[PDB]
């Protein structure tokens, strides 16, 4: 008979996108540094240090960055992760206590107070007068000399992180699942929504590191071909601009105070690291940029969001008008110590369609409280000596503004939200598959029985 | 890298090549949709190594077991559903049922010579569970026709 | 409804019709020996979904794990078994095994015709070890024959 | 006891034996590969049993679980080799590979009479991935071959 008969094939090369639980893979180096000088490799399995990309020809497919499965997992991972670092370390609860205070003397500065306070020995019934330094910033005047307690003592206790554990970011691979692939958008000119034209499977992703910053992002992954900025949809305000440069702007970050720890045992084999005392002068935490090449990389953005904008719309940068101190400042981790700094300093200027330093000026906190979940506060211990770090500035958010008199729609200002965009800024061209190995096609060939 | 052919010795490099010349790769999806579990096995690891206490992250492995159990499980279906087609033994079968060209009206050469794999997905995707129903009850009476005449002689 | 013939498009429905009728469900208790996992696959989840904190409620989840690959093993068990006889591809087989009638002194209508299922597994039950031992040995000894019978080419 | 033919009966008990004599065991070592996890599901049990506190020990339970699903994931990976060979169903097979003896220079008498099957894995273990390679490709065109002589009816 000349008509076709259904033929069943297995292994047949298609797919279908799902939801599913990636599992996270660390280069083993890190591994082999065993026992936990960081969080993350002491269960993110080592590495096959063969990746193996394999180009998929022919094929073009719709990625869509936004509503992407994996950013949602390394949200959670992460958060995960953290609390887990600091489940084992020592809860600081007998140091919610009233302290006597006074403003420090060796140093323009009235940030950092000195405080005297009483706390148990290890023996039950002993307890000894002890004084430490803290900042305006982690102090509350309860109330003659004035009279404080920490700034978390009336909502939660905190846990100190201990000092062995760094808070450092590895390099965190993604890998997929068994009957599940990984697809990676190749094209140079992506913007985080549409049919890519040419894709690589890959068994596991880049080495992502989680960092974790505010207003703009940093030591992270930037584009070869322009300067990228990319939106669920730009036109609606609510939404942030995604901006990743096309080369790195360098920053520089120092805290000048010659830092001492002291070490106060708490109770039986427990102990708390106070700030003992600074030597030499008091001086200001900061950070620089040279304005030559961060005028430049404005310039080149500037010529992206003109694309969007009209032609000789008058694009202007303003600073994080208002709120609290986490919305208004720049803020990360460098080398153990948190900093929050006011970019003022960089997003203030006007463009029109026709060397030196730049330095901003910081303040640090010892209590912390990621993700701002209302019980979590931990406390981080003071660092020896002064200390610096040096970073790539990878690309920055931006948030946009309604018709701010007449003329320009895009009064621009350094943004944020929830960190989850910063997982997004790296996981923007990856997209995750569940194959389908049967298949069912007509041809000419029958079975006999 | 691009193109028909070439890349076949990896991983689903075939998918943007016609249905005719994608139909000799067949085993290296086969064996990959298992075998993948080397990245598991290899390097699952527990309490001791690379971590002591923080005890919920020797728990977090759940994840991975977790996978692995699926994986096992959503191959073993596949040779149970391919099974009572009266098929497991093999990665091709020809079958006893016609194909009703209500399902697609596309002639012999350009189903095998035009489209890929990915494209004739989506036409019979509205009719599979037809067929599946078909091959089932085409299996189901020839094990009875069989064990008749094994019987008769 | 209760009858012969009929509830036999539902899991066990046909179990007191007797074992003639019967024998044409056989693919759907068997299909749905394994493929029930959905009920489990569709919803086994950590925290952080209904749930938000209260993880052992969560690691609690280790009972519906077990349940799975119990299931699994099971299945792959009677595939081997089954496999082990000379009987992989199939839901019905014909072995060279004799019917010793001390088993059951029964004609070969009323097996069929009269008797459930469940009234035959009551009587084979007593002998069912010797009749396992008799089909491996009977295969095992027709591998080695028919690797002879191509040997002599 | 240490001889030939003796201890077949027993798990690993051929294993001193030369590999003729040794091929009648295959069945044992096979059932025992993944029915063995009786040991494991007979006694593996969370609530309740002699132990309702301390509940730490039962998640220190994932030890034993996670060597379950390793058993089950093992054995499937060999059938799933076996099969893409087109010898799924059997202890044996036949198979269009001519054996080069550069891959070993001993006679079919010696080979079948003399050495231990541990003994010949010493040897065979250098070209055994060049083996399964012509293997697969043998089936991987035999498949197409028979899918044309079913064509051209
Ligand atoms: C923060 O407050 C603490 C407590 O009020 C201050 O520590 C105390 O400072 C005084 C001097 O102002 C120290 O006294 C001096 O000690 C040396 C020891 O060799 C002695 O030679 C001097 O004659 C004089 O007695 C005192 O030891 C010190 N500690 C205590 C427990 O009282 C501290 O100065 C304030 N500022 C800073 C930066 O810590
Ligand atoms: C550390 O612990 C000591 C001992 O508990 C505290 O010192 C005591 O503090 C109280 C409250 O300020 C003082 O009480 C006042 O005493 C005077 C004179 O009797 C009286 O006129 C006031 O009305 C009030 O009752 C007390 O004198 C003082 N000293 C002693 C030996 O008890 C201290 O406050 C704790 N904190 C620090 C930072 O040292
Ligand atoms: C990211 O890049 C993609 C292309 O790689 C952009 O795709 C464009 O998406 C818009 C809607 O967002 C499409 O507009 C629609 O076009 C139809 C034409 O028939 C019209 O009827 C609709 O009213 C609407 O205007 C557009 O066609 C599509 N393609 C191109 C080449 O623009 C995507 O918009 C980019 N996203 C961002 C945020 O830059
Ligand atoms: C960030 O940018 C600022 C401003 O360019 C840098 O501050 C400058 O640093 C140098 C070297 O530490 C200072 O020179 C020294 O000044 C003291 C006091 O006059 C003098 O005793 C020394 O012999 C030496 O000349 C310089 O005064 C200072 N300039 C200003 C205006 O503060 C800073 O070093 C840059 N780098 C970092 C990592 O922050
Ligand atoms: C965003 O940028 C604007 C303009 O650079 C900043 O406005 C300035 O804010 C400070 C307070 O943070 C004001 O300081 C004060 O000065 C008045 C006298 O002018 C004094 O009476 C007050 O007691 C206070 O010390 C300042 O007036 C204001 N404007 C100017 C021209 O400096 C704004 O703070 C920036 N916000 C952030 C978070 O970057
Ligand atoms: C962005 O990446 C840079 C480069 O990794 C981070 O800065 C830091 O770079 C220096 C030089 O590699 C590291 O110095 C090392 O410090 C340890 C003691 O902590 C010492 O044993 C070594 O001999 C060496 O001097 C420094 O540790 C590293 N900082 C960190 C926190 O890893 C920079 O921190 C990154 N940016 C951000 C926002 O973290
Ligand atoms: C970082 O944030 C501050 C706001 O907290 C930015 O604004 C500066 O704030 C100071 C007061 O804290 C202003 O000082 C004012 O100077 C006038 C001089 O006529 C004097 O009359 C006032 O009494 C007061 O002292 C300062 O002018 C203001 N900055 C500007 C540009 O106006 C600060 O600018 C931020 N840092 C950077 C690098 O932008
Ligand atoms: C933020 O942008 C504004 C312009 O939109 C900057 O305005 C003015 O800039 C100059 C130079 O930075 C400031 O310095 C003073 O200028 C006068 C000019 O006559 C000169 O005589 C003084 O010796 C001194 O150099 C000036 O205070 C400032 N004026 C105002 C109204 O802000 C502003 O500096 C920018 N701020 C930052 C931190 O970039
Ligand atoms: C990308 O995929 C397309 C198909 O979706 C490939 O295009 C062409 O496909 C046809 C079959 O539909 C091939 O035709 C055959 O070619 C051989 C050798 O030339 C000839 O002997 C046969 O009679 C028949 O004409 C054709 O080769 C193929 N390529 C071209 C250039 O037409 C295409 O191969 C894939 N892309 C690449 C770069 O390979
Ligand atoms: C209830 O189950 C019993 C067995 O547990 C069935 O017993 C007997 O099975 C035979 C089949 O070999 C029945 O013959 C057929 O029955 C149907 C319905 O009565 C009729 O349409 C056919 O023409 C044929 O007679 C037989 O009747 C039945 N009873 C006896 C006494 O032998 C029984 O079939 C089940 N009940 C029903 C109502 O089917
Ligand atoms: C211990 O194992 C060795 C090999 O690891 C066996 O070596 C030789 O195997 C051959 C079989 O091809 C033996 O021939 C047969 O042996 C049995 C038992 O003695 C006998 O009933 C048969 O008539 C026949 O001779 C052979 O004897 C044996 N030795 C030599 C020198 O070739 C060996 O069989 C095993 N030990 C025993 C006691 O079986
Ligand atoms: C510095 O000390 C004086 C006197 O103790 C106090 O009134 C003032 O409030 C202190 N300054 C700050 C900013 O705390
Ligand atoms: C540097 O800044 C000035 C003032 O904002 C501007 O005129 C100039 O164009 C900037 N440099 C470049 C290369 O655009
Ligand atoms: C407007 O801007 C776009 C993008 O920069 C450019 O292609 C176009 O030539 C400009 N047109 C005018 C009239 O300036």
């Amino acid at each position: 008979a000349e008509n076709l008969w259904v033929t069943v094939y297995y292994g047949v090369p298609v797919w279908k996108d799902a939801e599913t639980t990636l599992f996270c893979a660390s280069d083993a180096k890190a591994y082999e540094t065993e026992k936990h000088n960081v969080w993350a490799t002491h269960a993110c399995v080592p590495t096959d240090p063969n990746p193996q990309e394999i180009h998929l020809e022919n094929v073009t497919e719709e990625f869509n960055m936004w509503k992407n499965n994996m950013v949602e997992q390394m949200h959670t991972d992460i958060i995960s992760l953290w609390d887990q670092s600091l489940k084992p370390c020592v809860k600081l609860t007998p140091l919610c206590v009233t302290l006597q205070c006074t403003n420090v003397t060796n140093n323009m500065r009235g940030e950092l107070k000195n405080c005297s306070f009483n706390m148990t020995t290890e023996l039950r019934d002993k307890k000894q007068k002890v004084y430490s330094l803290f900042y305006r910033l982690d102090v509350v005047q309860i109330n003659s000399n004035k009279e404080y307690r920490l700034i978390n003592c009336n909502t939660s206790a905190c846990t100190q992180a201990c000092p062995k554990v760094s808070f450092e970011p590895i390099p965190i691979h993604y890998c997929a699942p068994a009957g599940f692939a990984i697809l990676k958008c190749k094209d140079k000119k992506f913007n985080g929504t549409g049919p890519c034209p040419s894709v690589s499977t890959v068994q596991c992703t880049h080495g992502i590191k989680p960092v974790v910053s505010t207003q703009l992002l940093l030591n992270g992954s930037l584009a070869e071909e322009e300067v990228m900025i990319r939106s669920e949809n730009i036109t609606n305000n609510a939404k942030n601009i995604l901006v990743q440069f096309n080369t790195p702007v360098q920053i520089n970050c120092t805290r000048p105070n010659n830092n001492t720890r002291k070490s106060i045992r708490i109770g039986p084999g427990q102990a708390f690291y106070a700030t003992g005392d600074i030597i030499g002068d008091i001086r200001q935490a900061h950070c620089n940029v040279s304005k030559a090449t961060w005028n430049e990389t404005l310039g080149k953005v500037v010529k992206q969001l003109r694309k969007h904008f009209g032609n000789n719309t008058i694009i202007r940068f303003a600073n994080s008008s208002g709120g609290d101190l986490e919305v208004t400042t720049h803020s990360f981790n460098c080398g153990g110590e948190f900093f929050y700094c006011n970019t003022s300093g960089l997003f203030n200027s006007t463009w029109i369609s026709n060397n030196d330093s730049i330095t901003l000026p910081c303040r640090i906190k010892q209590i912390i409280n990621m993700w701002q979940r209302i019980g979590q506060c931990m406390y981080a211990p003071p660092i020896q000596g002064v200390i610096r770090c040096v970073s790539n500035i990878t690309g920055l958010i931006l948030t946009r503004d309604g018709g701010s008199t007449n003329s320009t729609t895009e009064t621009f200002r350094p943004g944020g939200g929830d960190m989850r965009d910063n997982w997004r800024s790296e996981l923007y061209k990856y997209k995750v598959v569940k194959i389908e190995p049967l298949g069912v096609a007509p041809t000419r060939c029958k079975r006999r029985v | 890298a691009v193109g028909i052919g070439a890349v076949f010795l990896g991983f689903l490099g075939a998918a943007g090549s016609t249905m005719g010349a994608a139909s000799m790769t067949l085993t290296v999806q086969a064996r990959n949709l298992l075998s993948g579990i080397v990245q598991q096995q290899s390097n699952l690891l527990r309490a001791i190594e690379a971590q002591q206490h923080l005890l919920k992250l020797t728990v977090w492995g759940i994840k991975q077991l977790q996978a692995r159990v699926l994986a096992v499980e959503r191959y073993l279906r596949d040779q149970q559903l391919l099974g009572i087609w009266g098929c497991s033994g093999k990665l091709i079968c020809c079958t006893n049922v016609p194909w009703n060209s209500s399902w697609s009206n596309r002639n012999l050469s350009e189903i095998w010579d035009n489209m890929t794999w990915l494209q004739w997905d989506k036409e019979i995707s509205n009719y599979t569970q037809i067929i599946y129903g078909l091959l089932e009850e085409s299996q189901n009476q020839q094990e009875k026709n069989e064990q008749d005449l094994l019987a008769l002689d």
